[PDB]
């Protein structure tokens, strides 16, 4: 049971590293080098 | 802010965010081509 | 251009402005920007 | 299995056996997640953030 | 209990003619009409 979580939230946290075919898996990155017009290609990838 | 340079369009980063980073390693590639295939020069696009 | 973007030197020509002391900004360490407040740190790091 | 009195709380004898059957060494999140409360060195650490 | 395992993986395995968008389902297709560099976007789809 506690394994099962410790995985899961794990699993959840390493998911913040993939840039679900983003530039890049950090947000910050993405707002620092392109300019809103076309960062919500980019940005909307992620949250989806 | 110069006159000369008619075609300046970067792919993955805003122009106006090249002032908000430092670099310290740049590649500058220098030739001359014809006017006709300025647009072949792009990520992934087929021509001679 | 290259992803890591750090080490300094090339970039426009702009005056260095003011420091927050220790406040909630988006600090930008040679290049990278992020959320938070200047933590001072004494952990040993390797010279590389 | 009767509480003991002597131990500072009140578990009993076998369930003080049951509690250090569980581990969170093999945990990266949650391990780190506890220090966090004991950690008063570093300046506004919100660990809740 | 036989039954609906059988659909489930019977659906499952259907599924996989449908091409989600792209100009086609089958993955190999695509990439015999279409050059890597633009072929990004459709086999996203077909991923997705």
């Amino acid at each position: 049971v506690v394994n099962q979580n410790a995985q899961a939230l794990n699993t959840l946290v390493k998911q913040l590293s993939s840039n679900f075919g983003a530039i890049s898996s950090v947000l910050n990155d993405i707002l620092s080098r392109l300019d809103p017009p076309e960062a919500e290609v980019q940005i909307d990838r992620l949250i989806t | 802010n110069s006159a000369s340079f008619s075609t300046f369009k970067c792919y993955g980063v805003s122009p106006t965010k090249l002032n908000d980073l430092c670099f310290t390693n740049v590649y500058a590639d220098s030739f001359v081509i014809r006017g006709d295939e300025v647009r072949q020069i792009a990520p992934g696009q087929t021509g001679k | 251009f290259e992803l890591l973007h750090a080490p300094a030197t090339v970039c426009g020509p702009k005056k260095s402005t003011n420091l927050v002391k220790n406040k909630c900004v988006n600090f930008n360490f040679n290049g990278l920007t992020g959320t938070g407040v200047l933590t001072e740190s004494n952990k040993k790091f390797l010279p590389f | 299995i009767l509480p003991d009195p002597s131990k500072p709380s009140k578990r009993s004898f076998i369930e003080d056996l049951l509690f250090n059957k569980v581990t969170l060494a093999d945990a990266g999140f949650i391990k780190q997640y506890g220090d966090c409360l004991g950690d008063i060195a570093a300046r506004d650490l919100i660990c809740a953030q």
